[PDB]
């Protein structure tokens, strides 16, 4: 049960 | 009706980080012959014509 | 490669492939799972906590299911159909009746528990949107849609309708339902799926909405700076720092953590992702599989997350496999989906 690297969304611009 | 022209994924191009970058749409509802209708929409077409 | 993530599988699939999943109310001890297939049926499991899978029950509609849906008090479910009929299927007597007709296949269902009223609602290409106490053969009420309905959500007193060509209604439940705001689509391809998520008080508040174009839009109703609250983002693409194209898949569904107010979509091309709308972040994107990933949902308090590997139709007919092996999967998601810090 371990967690992944959050990543920030690919907002747009 | 149905899907009786071949899928050709449908190029197009979008923004990544700020660069342009090529794609390819993988929904055979993005090409201009499929876009009036839904994936739901175009699967009952070819359900009902025995086409599966 | 069919179950990348070593999730659990439920027993006995549906034969062709899944359309929609629905997941009892805590009203209901235990967790049901409700399936509707392109094989015209419907099914019912119970969950146990073991992880361990007991089909419980079947109905037939005489075309594909597109979508289903609880009873509050958890003794009924509603189904909805290609054959432009919807029935309410009674668990304990496992008997089903016609409440509802359109002039198109029935692409959604809800069941609106108001204060002074209940009933189910239906969204059809028919155009229409309609009402039905599921006792009368005459809808309690018709409203007419600027397009074919695509996709919808309720959590009263807000429901949420799109359509085909980027049309986008919400709609308030108190007393009576009535046209709330139409509102000018922040996407501009094709909508699929979405999700109506609460605020910090429980009250719904705003959605989420995917389109075919890799992209899901974060749409509050009433905040204070909507240029800067509501955004969107992209989802569900090919990526590694290569120079090929993009590929672009189609979102299926969302639906959003009971507990932790986070989301779950998942794509056309076979992966889910869990996502912090508040923190604009990625929490996981799962392995790929080998097909689709044609819907999802939580079960009541969120420690279930069920997603199908079905066949989405999104490469047209000539990619169908009459089988190829349909399967629903089982995760306790919830640490996983749970904001960070």
């Amino acid at each position: 049960s371990e967690l992944d690297d959050e990543e920030p969304m690919e907002l747009d611009y | 009706t149905g899907t009786t022209i071949k899928f050709n994924p449908p190029t197009g191009t979008d923004t990544m980080v700020s660069t342009n970058i090529s794609t390819k749409h993988q929904c055979i509802t993005a090409m201009k012959e499929y876009e009036s209708k839904s994936l739901e929409e175009l699967r009952l077409e070819d359900y009902q014509a025995n086409r599966k | 490669n069919h179950n990348p993530m070593k999730d659990i599988e439920v027993t006995s699939s549906p034969d062709d492939s899944i359309g929609c999943l629905s997941f009892s109310p805590p009203t209901l001890p235990g967790n049901f799972l409700i399936a509707g297939s392109w094989a015209n049926d419907v099914r019912c499991w119970e969950v146990q906590d073991s992880g361990q899978t007991i089909p419980k029950a079947q109905q037939m509609h005489t075309g594909p299911v597109l979508d289903v849906c609880w009873s509050d008090d958890g003794s009924k479910v509603f189904t909805a159909s290609c054959d432009k009929t919807a029935k309410m299927w009674d668990l304990s007597s496992n008997q089903a009746i016609q409440i509802a007709q359109h002039d198109a296949p029935v692409k959604t269902i809800h069941w609106i528990k108001a204060p002074n009223y209940s009933c189910v609602m239906t969204g059809s290409w028919d155009k229409t949107l309609k009402f039905w106490d599921t006792r009368s053969s005459n809808p309690m009420m018709v409203l007419q849609l600027p397009e074919r309905c695509y996709c919808a959500d309720v959590i009263y007193p807000m429901a949420v309708v799109a359509t085909a060509e980027r049309g986008l209604i919400v709609y308030q439940l108190e007393n009576q339902p009535s046209e709330f705001r139409r509102i000018e689509s922040p996407l501009k391809h094709q909508h699929r799926c979405v999700a109506i998520f609460k605020d910090k008080q429980n009250k719904p508040t705003g959605f989420a909405l995917g389109s075919i174009e890799g992209r899901v839009a974060i749409h509050y109703i009433n905040p204070p700076n909507p240029a800067k609250d509501n955004f969107t983002f992209k989802c569900h693409r090919s990526n590694t720092n290569t120079s090929a194209p993009q590929d672009i898949y189609a979102v299926n569904g969302i639906a959003f953590h009971p507990v932790h107010g986070t989301l779950a979509t998942v794509g056309s091309d076979g992966r889910f992702s869990f996502w912090d709308k508040d923190a604009r972040t990625k929490l996981k994107t799962s392995e790929q599989l080998d097909q689709p990933i044609s819907a999802c949902c939580f079960n009541h308090n969120g420690n279930i997350f069920a997603y199908a590997s079905s066949y989405d139709w999104s490469k047209g007919h000539e990619f169908y496999n009459p089988q190829k092996k349909n399967y629903i999967f089982l995760r306790n998601a919830a640490e996983e989906l749970k904001p960070r810090n």
